[PDB]
RNA sequence: CCACCCGAGAUUGAGCUAACAGGUCUGUGAUGCCCUUAGAUGUCCGGGGCUGCACGCGCGCUACACUGACUGGCUCAGCGUGUCCUACGCCGGCAGGCGCGGGUAACCCGUUGAACCCCAUUCGUGAUGGGGAUCGGGGAUUGCAAUUAUUCCCC
């Protein structure tokens, strides 16, 4: 009855556990908009601006992260969200909605669901 | 019969290595006390020492002896005088506790579990040697835990430890790890019920996804699908409840930690399901055999074999 | 590879310290010369110097600020370490002292509680509160010894 994700950028790995809920997006026990960089606070409402609350009605979505900086956390955390719903909607809602949803992802940005395969080298 | 206590005090490699030390003779002849073995005469005599002292290096010494005479069974004296055992052992775990050493502490922990394992009251010396499995010391903690699985391992104590391991897990994160090591080696003896607690309770640490916790709490459950449980132990309806309730996870595809021995414990789950009732383990084989051949697609070869 | 049937024979006899450049290194000469109270650096002791500074040729650090300086709050790492790495409490303006525990180490340091960065305060285009050299005083550790400032702290 619930699914769990992760998502990775650089070294920051973000896992989101979602579940059947009443709409909430909750983060280290920290609401979404209560991240301290709110200058790139767009960037991780993507998921939730681009998809309207209305999908987001019934969905109980945690995401703990470990490592990286603050930038490359918040990747992570919009990453493994998107991966989470992706996932969510695979294993107990329609396939439609599944290629729907990844339609307008994939044609917004290609970084949300496939995780950018450079790291720090040595 | 008496200086075995500054025998073992020297501590000096040159001496330990000698047939007459403590290494070798005083497990044979020194437990015969009086030419007769044993006689507690000495735990007895020895009160007077270590009521009121805390001098080091005295203590730990006549608990290292206590340990090692203790073994060689004499147990209706033991069940009589059990009673005088646990009261003077319980104001020495007080004291030691208020003041802090290590030694006396851990050899005194090791010949209580040793005189637990011989035999209300011990309810009370049974939680006295558990409350000390989330101590930091690592030595004081270790002693603890193989002393709790030679005493349960040689039962009416499960339930005590089983719900208390469920608790301090509800409370609590360093400490995570070792309570886990005291699933990972106490999971078969309990009864029914009480697995099904700590199954659901270790699905609920399952939500967290930190990868220590997670890789040594599903070594519990190798160890508990291991040692091939009985009926009584567990059950084919909640067995088959924790194999249709693990398949949430399946880390991603290609994480070649988890997943080995995740296909392992399947593995060993499945052997469980056809041994207690065949029919209902191959009605449950076939999404074992699509995750399985889903996960021949991993690029290491490790996962393939 | 082993064993066996058949077969006379499923293996019975002859010939082949020497060579190396493959590596590499301190023994033989009654060896040639030059030295030997002109010790192929004679041992030890005390104190200095190796830092000395007009100047050239070059690696670097800090800067010349407003995309910034100060103050407060916020939140994120990894490669590695340790019987000297330090947890906790007390005395401390602060460097630091005192009593105590763990760790010969995926255990304790350490969820390594990092800095940039973010959000608020003050400054307001000038040798400025940017920049910190150079100096004057005190204090504390390291070490037999800090005078030619070892280092760190405070005006």
């Amino acid at each position: 009855q619930s699914v769990q994700v992760f998502g990775r950028k650089k070294t920051a790995t973000a896992v989101a556990h979602c579940k059947r809920g009443n709409g909430l997006i909750k983060v280290n026990g920290r609401p979404l908009e209560m991240i301290e960089p709110r200058t790139l606070q767009y960037k991780l409402l993507e998921p939730v601006l681009l998809l309207g609350k209305e999908r987001f009605a019934g969905v109980d979505i945690r995401v703990r992260v470990k490592g990286g900086g603050h930038v490359a956390q918040i990747y992570a955390i919009r990453q493994s969200i998107s991966k989470a719903l992706v996932a969510y909607y695979q294993k107990y809602v329609d396939e439609a909605s599944k290629k729907e949803i990844k339609d307008i992802l994939i044609q917004y940005d290609r970084t949300l669901l496939v995780a950018d395969p450079r790291r720090c080298e040595s | 019969t008496f200086s075995k206590v500054q025998r073992f005090w020297e501590s000096n490699s040159a001496a330990h290595k000698e047939i007459c030390a403590v290494l070798a003779a005083v497990t044979e002849v020194i437990r015969s006390q009086g030419g007769k073995e044993t006689e507690t005469e000495y735990f007895a005599a020895l009160m007077t020492t270590m009521e009121a002292v805390e001098s080091p290096e005295s203590l730990a010494a006549v608990a290292y002896l206590l340990n090692l005479v203790l073994k060689r069974v004499p147990s209706p004296v033991l069940i009589k005088k059990f009673s005088d055992t646990s009261k003077a052992f319980m104001d020495i775990m007080s004291a030691q506790a208020s003041s802090g050493s290590t030694s006396v502490l851990r050899w005194v922990l090791s010949c209580l579990a040793t005189l637990l394992r011989k035999q209300p009251v011990t309810l009370q010396v049974y939680h006295g040697l558990l409350s000390f499995t989330v101590h930091p010391k690592p030595k004081i903690r270790k002693a603890a835990q193989h002393g709790v699985c030679s005493v349960l391992k040689g039962h009416p104590a499960a339930i005590s430890t089983a719900k208390f391991c469920i608790q301090e897990i509800e409370k609590s994160a360093t400490t995570t790890l070792h309570m886990l090591t005291l699933l990972k080696d106490l999971l078969p003896c309990f009864p029914e019920g009480l697995v099904k607690s700590c199954s659901e309770t270790l699905l609920r640490v399952m939500t967290l996804s930190h990868v220590l916790v997670t890789a040594c709490a599903m070594q519990a459950f190798h160890s508990l699908f291991h040692a091939r449980p009985g009926l009584s132990t567990l059950s084919a309806e909640l067995n088959a409840q924790i194999i249709t309730a693990l398949y949430d996870y399946v880390p991603s595809e290609n994480d070649l930690q988890p997943l080995l021995a995740w296909l392992k414990v399947m593995e060993k789950a499945h052997i469980n399901l056809v041994r207690l009732q065949w029919d209902l383990g191959l009605g449950h084989l076939p999404r074992f055999f699509g995750t399985a051949v889903t996960c021949l697609l991993s690029p290491h070869s490790q996962v393939l074999t």
